[PDB]
């Protein structure tokens, strides 16, 4: 309650502030009122972080690198640059992966060209040549490199793009340059999108005039859903059991030829809207393929969800789906009769960089927990649009 | 809600022209506003008594962007009833000089200074060339009454003509039209009878004849206008005349633009170019 | 990286190859070529350095970030549409028109389009 | 072998008259001239070639589809043995008005007519405003002097100011220096010694000065210029004097602009503006 | 040879790779690659193929016959102006506007752009 | 299933009327129907959504910036039981082809999925006077696998019908698109039911449901509404019926054969309409 | 020499409308030439006496191309020396419908069939659409006056409203104007004033009111214009007052297009 | 011309494809890039190769840029691919401009 109390709360936080500071972040504050559908005429985003006050924002090459690249496991991701920024982004994302790290996975790795004095005033292309043929003599069992591209390497004019296409025709290995300087954009969301770019512009199209693969009018791909701490396994399970097969995971415990059979998939189903909705609008718009947004945040979201991907199949995948509630409702139902009394009426504030406020708010309010506060480092207005009505 | 645009090559006194009819509107229970489209912000200090107004060029370049601008900074009302804005312009060499009259103008747009209480707006626009931002009025349908400020010389006849021409391109896409022509007297023979002839082959009306006097160089020191200064000067009832017909002023043409020729021939018979 | 200059003050198109991302923006290859795009600051405040800009691979359109300098100096001259605005602010999609000397060179095919004369016709 | 030159002023004060007047007087000395008119009003060229006008570079290239197309010799026509040409202007109120400037130089260029078998190219650009096309020979370096008609006016002065502005802001990058100024007689009593105050201000010269004769009105009913019409007339002395003083010149600074104020306080100096007071602001 | 077709119906640009001087015109490149040109005859009268050619490579633009056939139709809808109907007989060099059906592709990079109208609007 | 529709014919004889009536009809047998109004003058939703003049695509993608910016729900709307009605409007006169329209908001249409799967009838109605440009689009891009002309006993609805068999037989082998019938709307002129069976047979078609003129039907007009909704106990609302029940059991798609300018003088003379021609 | 263009939709008179006017217009020795604009080739079938004048369209496709067209072959003279041009269009679904229009105005110029000292020259141009080959006598410039001729019925004063509209878009850029409104008669009450009422709103006068009659349909079977046929009729002398209107009209005035509401309140404020 | 015929000097000598019906039919571009390597082996003194199609090089559909840039990339040598078919053109005013 107390919106106007609320209203006065946000102008004397706000007096501390030179006038331009005051001006410019009196548009990032607003108090919700589910009616709006248009949240961009209320609140203001996506723009440029005043200097000098502790903004929590990353880069795009943590968006890019630490984001979207990253999670993929038969890959070799470069930093190229200098020692930092592949230091600083080392293991600190909890993605799962299965694999043997430094020998066929290498995800908890940090490949960096260490660039020095000489190398910021030659240039580094040769020793980006160099380090892509030492990479290849020490781990031949590596599918493919990644270069992310640290400040320094378009602040200097390097040509990354060509030495990946030379490198990559020599050795027959896919090569992608990803252009994710951190300076390049205001946060994390630019590097989702010039990550997105990478990967429609050197990997998506590549078994394209292929057909071995063998199709089944069941086939889905799990886009946007990075297995942080195992989620996306979960998620797997869930729609396993619906009666679904999953061919691709992006990019969590992801592969390279799973990226590649993501085409040939019959349906798409998105769980992060604010990183992966570009390539998915990509396949829509190629190759035909629908895709659609889910939640998997609490039982209700969950049967919501899973409801809801059922409703794009036949009539044995929904009877699956109504056995695989059935068969999960009694264990949420025990859990919520634990925890519910021990949780009721407890207030919450959020502050997560785009989708999980929102995505998290239904299984809050499971346990009879109300969110007073949402908020996010990143998103877009398309992003508020869609959280104004949950809370 | 009408807008209208005073369009004239520099020095033919449109700004004071402007003000002093800003300035006889303002009495007559008329609150009005005037838009300084010329670069040179002299277009609003008879109203304001300023030395020099801060343009919306000026102030938005120190505080870093427009959008950091706010409305009461820009538009101040040095007389009670007239609003006056400044649109300012680059420096020389520097872009296009009319691009200050388009941020101007959307900034007045956006912040909705055209609101529930203006009779009047009048843009006081370069007329020497009709480009960029200077022709943004016609193009833009932003002024649909247009009165060209002319004299006896040559360079103001083809001024005049080269206003209309651009009057034409734009007739079908905006309801903007010529309302009629303000002769300004330089102490020269037969002026009236000849913007009167230019008048009548464009298909338009003379609306008044303003002669030059003696009342608005005393003006001038003051920074007011005449009718603040001497109501009862011959030259500020003039301007009250020009100042009613331009409210009761009902037909407005498409003009007709006239050869390089046929202006000549206006101006060999009435001896002002031999 | 591929761009195509067109003017009607050019006899010929002229053909390009430029390094996507560098420092040096779009008025950087431009003046190596010997293209003549005006250039009247070096604030990237007069805007007299716009160009029409056109993506000739539209699959390959990459994600970039229009500056507030750069959107305002566009709203100035006029050559900005709300919905670019909007596209921009929302999806992260260049508009039609630019000021080269806040162009970065992306990794596909361009082609750039002047006529000489400032940004504000 | 070649000064490239260029006339600037307010609309209307006589940049043509003088270019002309002086351009023919330069060919007495022998010397071969080339009148480029960067004017929209396109009457440039109309006393060298006694014609009503010159086609215009803009005429001809829509008349015939494009600039390709344009033969030299149609564009280029000689008259009192100095070479005309018109740039023209785009249709008021679409384009740059300055477009035909750039056309115009642009298709010079490409087809030899700047080539150095002339000693003197002169420029009659519109100085009412400095942007694209009217600004493009400075920004591009195609006119090295500038000379720049001056009236004992306020709005005469004021581009004369602007003027200087525009070639300070290219000083750095090319050779465009300030000739002088020429003073052209608006019947005014203190306006000789006005401009040579604004010179010293600028930190230029006063090349010349040029007394209004009504012996140019009968030159111009004519479409001919005043040397020829009467060259035993003074006034053809004082264009045979601004001649010869042009050619002469060697002061080519980078100019000092004024402000605002200061040309205010220079116009109550010499009388043409009253004194002012803060005291009697309110009346 | 690279071909970018454009055109207001076409969500994006597309960006194809031709072999140039085949029997198959440029139609037959954009039958292939799902390009919606308007084809309502076989015996190239009608105007309805009519599309806008860009030579991106200025100096690479390779001299053709213009066939009276498509002179003629190209007159008909009002799209051959005298100057380049000159310029096709003394200098052999293609004009703006070509008939689909009748266009040789070349070894060059173009930017094709059609309406999704007949030609002769 | 998917069965897709068009009504061409002359301006002025009633398309608009008799396509929403027939759709109106269509609608009480439970058929999910949409109407695509490919008239430039977009007037073919007013008595089914009953508000005014439906606003069009090309008003909607010129205040905004593109046509892909638009929204479906902006253009297509649901009324009368929710058939869904778009209109394509045109552009300006003088200005391109004034069938842009129909080629945008086809395009428009398809691009972003409007054509779902439980749709049984799309109809749209065409103004036929020209058969070239977006109004020739429908049949030759296959758009619309059967046509219903509506003609009169006027000379020059019946040389508009031929031309537009004219149309159907150019592009027969390309596609599917096949004449389903001609449906004569009643001016109450003489010995007009069997001229239209005749120039049928001529063409080698069939004749869908004669449909005679009333004051009714204005009635229903003034207030903005279908005849059938307006009164559904009147003898027009069953007739309306009756020619929605036969297009839905037509099956007779058959490739036209048309006929010489001199063969529609003489078809003619033999009802009376044209007096008996004598060279000298 | 005054071009004109009569522009109207399909099936109000246009043709014989037109046709009857340069015929009582040769009556005063005028010489005038009328070009059909219309893809339907009867719009010079009264003045020539022919079954249907050979298009110049199906001439030149027969013949190779419109090269090796002569003039000879295209242009007929008539009754009253009257000039006559017809210019089909292209099959159905075969490109744009108005190409013939476009091809056979710039013959005529080509071949300089204009500045044979003609005082009038008339277009009969469909008016269903305004756009290509139909539209081009507006956008070239081609003819500087224009006559609509409309009927009380929607099709016709929505058509009127059309052309129109089409006039402002090509005013600033040529000499092209609304001249006047001519009205037909399909025997309907209250349609003088209603037209007038239609044109009034324009600003631009009507010219003149054509009733209809029998009497035209008699000379359709000769193939002879009533003018020729009969002199002494009343339609006969209608037509003579029509073209007395046309050739003595010294007013033209630009256009302002009537939105839909305006012209449905103009056609039920009359009962209809 | 001054030359040793054969050896550094080719003018008066006949190189051809000698196209017939299965490579009318079949392709025609592999029997090209054969025969550029047989040029290759035999006259190891030439300077380079240029390539004059005939009339069927453009009518059954050939792509012989493709195999001047891939051949001349692989032997480091210019070939140049000249597509003077002899329909295009109304005379040999046309070989001359291609
Ligand atoms: N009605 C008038 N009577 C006498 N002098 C006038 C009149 N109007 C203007 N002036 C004089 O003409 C000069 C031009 O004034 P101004 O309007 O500032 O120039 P511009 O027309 O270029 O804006 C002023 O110095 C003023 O004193
Ligand atoms: N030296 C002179 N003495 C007297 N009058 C002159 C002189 N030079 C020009 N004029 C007059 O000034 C008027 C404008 O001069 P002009 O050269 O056309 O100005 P601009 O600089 O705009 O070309 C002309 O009508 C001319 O008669
Ligand atoms: N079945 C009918 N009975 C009587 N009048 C009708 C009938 N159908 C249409 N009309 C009348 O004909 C006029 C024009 O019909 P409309 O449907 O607008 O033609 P179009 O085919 O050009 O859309 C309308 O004003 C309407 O009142
Ligand atoms: N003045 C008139 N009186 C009676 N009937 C007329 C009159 N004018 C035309 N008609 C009839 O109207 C029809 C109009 O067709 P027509 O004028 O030949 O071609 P268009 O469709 O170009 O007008 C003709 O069949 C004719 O019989
Ligand atoms: S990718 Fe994104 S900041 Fe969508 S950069 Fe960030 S593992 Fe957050 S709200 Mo850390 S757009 Fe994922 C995210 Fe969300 S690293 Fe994780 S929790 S659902
Ligand atoms: S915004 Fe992003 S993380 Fe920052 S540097 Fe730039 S790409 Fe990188 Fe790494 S090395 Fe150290 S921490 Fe930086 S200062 Fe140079
Ligand atoms: S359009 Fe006019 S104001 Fe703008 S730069 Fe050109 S000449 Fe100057
Ligand atoms: S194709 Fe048909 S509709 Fe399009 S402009 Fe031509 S005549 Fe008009
Ligand atoms: S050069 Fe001034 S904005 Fe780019
Ligand atoms: S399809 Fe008819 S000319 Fe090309
Ligand atoms: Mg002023
Ligand atoms: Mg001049
Ligand atoms: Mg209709
Ligand atoms: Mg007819």
């Amino acid at each position: 309650m107390s919106r106007e109390e609320v209203e006065s709360l946000i102008q004397e936080v706000l007096e501390v502030y030179p006038e331009k500071a005051r001006k410019d972040r009196n548009k990032h504050l607003a108090v919700n009122d589910p009616a709006v559908t248009q949240s961009k005429k209320c609140i203001i985003s996506n723009k440029k972080s005043q200097p000098g006050l502790m903004t929590i924002r990353g880069c795009a090459y943590a968006g890019s690198k630490g984001v979207v690249w990253g999670p993929i496991k038969d890959m070799i991701h470069i930093s190229h640059g200098p020692v930092g920024c592949g230091q600083y982004s080392r293991a600190g994302r909890r993605n799962y992966y299965i694999g043997t790290t430094g020998v066929n996975a290498f995800v908890t790795m940090n490949f960096t060209s260490d660039f020095q004095e000489k190398d910021i005033v030659f240039g580094g292309d040769k020793k980006l040549a160099k380090l892509i043929d030492e990479v290849e003599t020490l781990f031949p069992l590596n599918k493919g490199i990644s270069v992310q591209s640290e400040c320094p390497i378009g602040l200097i004019g390097d040509d990354i793009e060509s030495v990946s296409k030379v490198k990559g025709a020599e050795l027959s290995k896919t090569i992608v340059p990803v252009r994710c300087e951190g300076f390049r954009g205001v946060s994390q969301s630019l590097g989702h999108h010039i990550a997105n770019d990478a990967v429609r512009d050197w990997v998506l199209g590549k078994r394209d005039e292929d057909t071995t693969f063998a199709s089944t009018p069941y086939d889905v791909a799990i886009i946007g859903d990075y297995n942080i701490g195992g989620d996306a396994w979960s998620s797997r399970i869930l729609l396993e059991e619906m009666g679904l097969r999953c061919v691709a995971q992006w990019s969590g415990d992801g592969s390279i030829s799973e990226i590649e059979l993501t085409p040939k998939v019959k349906l798409n189903l998105v769980h992060c809207y604010r990183s992966m909705n570009y390539i998915s609008r990509h396949m829509e718009e190629k190759y035909g393929i629908p895709w659609m947004e889910y939640n998997f945040f609490g039982p209700t979201k969950t049967i919501e969800s899973l409801r809801a991907i059922a409703a794009k199949f036949d009539e044995s995948i929904q009877k699956k789906c109504e056995e695989v509630i059935a068969k999960y409702k009694p264990e949420w139902e025990a859990v919520v009769a634990k925890y519910r009394p021990r949780l009721e009426g407890k207030r919450v504030m959020l502050y997560i960089g785009g989708l999980r406020p929102r995505h998290v708010i239904g299984a809050y309010e499971d346990l009879g927990m109300e969110v007073v506060g949402t908020g996010y480092e990143f998103a877009h207005n398309d992003d508020y649009d869609r959280t104004m009505k949950e809370m | 809600m009408r807008q209208c645009a005073i369009y004239g090559k520099g020095g033919i006194g449109k700004s004071t022209t402007t003000q002093n009819l800003v300035a006889a509107l303002a009495e007559m229970g008329k609150k009005v506003m005037i838009v300084g489209c010329d670069p040179k912000a002299d277009s609003t200090r008879l109203i304001l008594h300023s030395k020099a107004q801060n343009t919306i060029m000026e102030m938005a370049a120190e505080a870093g962007t427009v959008e950091d601008l706010e409305l009461e900074d820009v538009l101040k009302a040095g007389y009670g009833g007239v609003k006056c804005v400044e649109s300012g312009g680059p420096e020389p060499g520097v872009g296009c000089a009319g691009r200050g009259v388009i941020t101007a103008i959307n900034f007045l747009e956006e912040e909705g200074a055209y609101e529930d209480d203006l009779d009047f707006v009048f843009y006081d626009v370069l007329g020497d060339v009709v480009c960029g931002g200077f022709a943004m009025p016609i193009r833009e349908n932003k002024a649909q009454e247009i009165y060209i400020v002319c004299s006896g010389e040559m360079m103001a006849m083809y001024a005049a003509n080269n206003i209309s021409k651009g009057i034409v391109k734009y007739a079908n896409s905006g309801s903007v039209r010529l309302g009629g022509l303000i002769c300004n007297s330089r102490n020269t023979d037969r002026e009236d009878e000849l913007i009167i002839a230019l008048a009548n082959k464009l298909g338009t009306q003379m609306i008044h004849f303003v002669p030059r006097d003696n009342v608005v160089q005393r003006a001038e020191i003051r920074r007011m206008t005449v009718i603040e200064y001497d109501p009862k000067a011959k030259q500020a009832d003039e301007y009250r005349a020009l100042a009613r017909k331009v409210v009761d002023n009902k037909l407005l043409v498409i003009p007709n633009p006239i050869t390089m020729d046929e202006l000549e021939e206006l101006l060999m018979e009435f001896g002002i170019m031999e | 990286a591929t761009i195509y200059f067109s003017s009607p003050l050019m006899p010929h198109n002229k053909k390009v190859q430029a390094v996507a991302g560098k420092r040096s923006t779009l008025l950087g290859v431009a003046q190596e070529n010997g293209v003549k795009i005006p250039f009247e600051c070096q604030d990237g405040n007069c805007g007299s350095c716009l160009v029409k800009i056109t993506h000739l691979d539209g699959e390959r359109i990459k994600g970039m970030l229009l500056t507030d300098k750069e959107r305002n100096v566009l709203k100035s001259v006029g050559k900005l549409p709300k919905s670019e605005e909007e596209r921009a602010a929302v999806r992260d999609l260049p508009p039609t028109y630019r000021l080269a000397c806040q162009t970065i060179v992306t990794d596909e095919d361009l082609l750039v389009e002047f006529t000489g004369e400032p940004g504000g016709a």
